[PDB]
């Protein structure tokens, strides 16, 4: 699930977009240990397709691998970016969709950001305790009911 | 101070490739002047270095799998 | 807290009189080895005319070791079983849940007995509700952290 | 065997209270014929036996409280 934040960069597209490619290293993300470009190319539509790999530190185990993927459209001044941890997804998977789009009438670059959190091991649980109850419920409702049947039958003999 | 590569032995190859790209990106690509790899030498030297280092990284399978997926669907 | 409703129905080939009686004398029986004792704490007939009855029962159970260490030494529960019998419209309501252990979880069982004038049957409507000793807090507490920790990370990363 | 009371010393006074009840239930209460608790005796015996034992029972306070609630809202 969600996280809807919006910001405006009073800068043009060529600036905001170059930045994204050279955001590291910077003082606000000291946790970013390294970033590598795994693949980059221009598709048949003239858009720059990129996928990068970053390793981030934080608080044996300790670090996380994040995949970065982006698409730059020089024809309409738009940049789509996606990021999600590669490991530890069983515990918590964090997805980030942030799009940069140039608006001419205000000469600024708008960034829209959506962040989804999703855990499977969590939900796996929500599902077991659920099944546990349906079971314990089903079993016992059967028994108790047959208890009443017996008790009723004999009480008629 | 330039951003390092997860593999120290490629940080320089990456620096040179990135520099080449930034110029190609801002002056060529965004101005509709080129859609080709004019950084081929830097890119291939750098990417050869990286992939070599990834073959020895436990995260490779996960990375390979993630590269087949299309987040923008 | 966390709740899990469960409904299920059953129809008895006998009258309200026959079934109701069995309710009151359902123990012991083939599938009740776990029922240790049942007592009639209080009975009477209200202004309305129905039989109001409260019975304390004590049932036993064997906790799963692989998830039972934490909890001390406990092999049994006290339960209260309130009930009402309307001799007129031939219906009986029977609430019933645990008294001790409400800390961990709390089970409740509403079951109603209606006699179907036509089918010579007594229909029993069982609704069971599980809840939890716990849970009110964290996640919500926490979420919000995830909210702000990212409400800050986005804004923090933005600047850069 | 019969249904045990939580106090083994009442199991019996209990059985009896039960018997006269089933009789007054099926044969009187259920048939509109009800009249002046045909069992003061048996009940009192049992009900005072159980009340004695209950005070020593830690579960009592929890039971009393629960008796105040109306689960049938
Ligand atoms: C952390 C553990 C907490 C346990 C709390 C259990 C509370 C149960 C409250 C509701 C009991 C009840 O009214 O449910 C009706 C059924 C009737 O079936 P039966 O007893 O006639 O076979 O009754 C049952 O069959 C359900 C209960 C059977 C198992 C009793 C386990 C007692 C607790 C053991 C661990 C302390």
């Amino acid at each position: 699930l969600l996280h809807k934040s919006t910001h405006i960069f009073p800068t043009d597209f060529a600036s905001v977009s170059r930045a994204f490619f050279n955001r590291y290293p910077n003082p606000y993300s000291p946790h970013v240990l390294s970033i590598d470009t795994i693949s980059r190319n221009v598709d048949q539509e003239g858009n720059l397709r990129t996928t990068r790999l970053l390793k981030k530190s934080g608080k044996g185990i300790t670090e996380t691998w994040i995949i970065e993927v982006s698409v730059v459209n020089p024809a309409n001044s738009t940049m789509k970016t996606y990021t999600r941890n590669l490991d530890h997804t069983g515990i918590m998977k964090v997805e980030e969709y942030t799009t940069y789009q140039f608006d001419s009438a205000t000469s600024s670059t708008i960034a829209d950001s959506r962040v989804k959190f999703s855990s499977g091991f969590n939900m796996g649980i929500k599902s077991k305790v659920e099944d546990w109850s349906r079971t314990k419920f089903d079993e016992n409702v059967k028994k108790s009911r047959m208890g009443m049947a017996f008790v009723i039958q004999k009480l008629e003999e | 101070i330039m951003s390092a590569s997860f593999a120290p032995e490629c940080t320089d190859l990456k620096t040179k490739y990135d520099s080449c790209f930034n110029e190609w990106y801002s002056e060529k690509f965004l101005k509709g002047k080129s859609v080709e790899n004019e950084c081929s030498k830097q890119w291939y030297a750098y990417t050869t270095c990286v992939n070599a280092a990834l073959v020895k990284q436990g995260i490779k399978p996960a990375l390979d799998e993630a590269r087949e997926e299309a987040p923008f669907e």
